[PDB]
């Protein structure tokens, strides 16, 4: 059976400025089948306040979802998105890098 | 709005 | 100037864990406006854009009725497809359907589509004439014969060329603020050393709508396709999109590299430079 790996991107809605409210996004796209676990992490811990978009797919049938939460960046706090899917042999963690 | 005419395969 | 309405449906079986999961979403262009989730409490088609909220109770009742009918058909499909492919119940399987219409700048019908996939692969689709079918393998030929004998294409064509276009126009007018806008990308490039001899150059486009955009790198005017990392266009979550493309270059060569941005919101394509 076809399986396609999620492409994971972690980023903020607006350019990050410490002490200023923003949104943290984890976008996963290009995957198949649709069963996927996605968590946003703060300092390695799962964030509970997390919403996601409704499951949809692209022209090649691969799925996409956006997971998101309001957040206020600081110097010290580290953010990440943890993703598991049948194509991944262990959960994959992608760290938020604000200097891209 | 949605269609009608959607039949089983 | 051009526009589309598309509906996307996904049904997934879950062996011994009850009924299949069914999710339907509707978009105008890159803006979602409705959803239905079979697992949710409401059991209603629900609004997901401000401008659809004004539709009255008849719209929501009828859309809920229709989406539940679609749900039931896909439920039956998952059993039929397992029989067509001689598959067991040890595993989960996925049906997807997508359909809709495109119009040009003048809001006149361009083309229609109605496509079905099973386990991530094309299964059957209406051809561009909306009068015939493309069946991807032998099981889909069985569906083709049945859908020809039942005159399915004629019903679909009437919708895609007529009804679909009429609702799209209605939505475009009611949601004009959101839907008939164009937000040009705000662009810049970033530079970061990866060592004493190489740097990553990343070309950014932010805050744009609609999502369609092209970002490319050139070196002395020559395209750098095979050396470019291009990420998938991603939602900002506010109704706009972002995208970047990067190349890793020898330090000192930055001035040879240019980023090129094309978007319908730009009066002219942009070239960004390091000099
Ligand atoms: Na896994």
């Amino acid at each position: 059976m076809i399986q396609r790996t999620p492409k994971i991107q972690v980023y903020s809605r607006h350019p990050a400025e410490n002490g200023k409210s923003n949104f943290l996004n984890c976008y996963v796209s290009g995957f198949h089948p649709s069963d996927i676990e996605v968590d946003l992490l703060k300092n390695g811990e799962r964030i509970e306040k997390v919403e996601h978009s409704d499951l949809s797919f692209s022209k090649d049938w691969s799925f996409y979802l956006l997971y998101y939460t309001e957040f206020t960046p600081t110097e010290k706090d580290e953010y990440a998105c943890r993703v598991n899917h049948v194509t991944l042999s262990q959960p994959k963690i992608v760290k938020w890098d604000r200097d891209m | 709005a949605l269609g009608i005419g959607i039949l089983t395969v | 100037g051009s526009h589309s309405m598309r509906y996307f449906f996904t049904s997934v079986s879950r062996p011994g864990r009850g009924e299949p999961r069914f999710i339907a979403v509707g978009y105008v262009d890159d803006t979602q406006f409705v959803r239905f989730d079979s697992d949710a409490a409401s059991q209603r088609m629900e609004p997901r854009a401000p401008w659809i909220e004004q539709e009255g109770p008849e719209y929501w009742d009828g859309e809920t009725r229709k989406v539940k009918a679609h749900s039931q058909t896909h439920r039956v499909d998952l059993g039929t497809l397992r029989g067509y492919y001689n598959q067991s119940e040890a595993g989960s399987h996925t049906v997807q359907r997508m359909y809709g219409c495109d119009v040009g700048s003048d809001w006149r019908f361009l083309r229609g589509y109605h496509q079905y996939a099973y386990d991530g692969k094309d299964y059957i689709a209406l051809k561009e004439d909306l009068r015939s079918w493309t069946a991807a393998d032998m099981a889909a030929q069985t569906t083709k014969h049945k859908w020809e004998a039942a005159h399915v294409a004629e019903q679909l064509r009437a919708y895609l060329e007529g009804t679909c276009v009429e609702w799209l126009r209605r939505y475009l007018e009611n949601g004009k603020e959101t839907l008939q806008r164009t937000d040009a990308p705000k662009t810049h490039m970033t530079h970061h050393a990866v060592s004493d001899h190489e740097a990553t150059l990343r070309c950014w486009a932010l805050s744009f709508y609609p999502a369609e955009i092209t970002l490319t790198w050139q070196r002395d005017g020559e395209d750098q396709t095979q050396d470019t990392e291009l990420v998938e266009t991603r939602p900002a979550g506010d109704g706009t999109f972002q995208k970047w493309a990067a190349v890793v270059v020898p330090s000192g060569q930055e001035q040879r590299y240019t980023c090129h941005v094309q978007h319908e919101g730009l009066p002219k394509p942009l070239t960004l430079r390091w000099e």
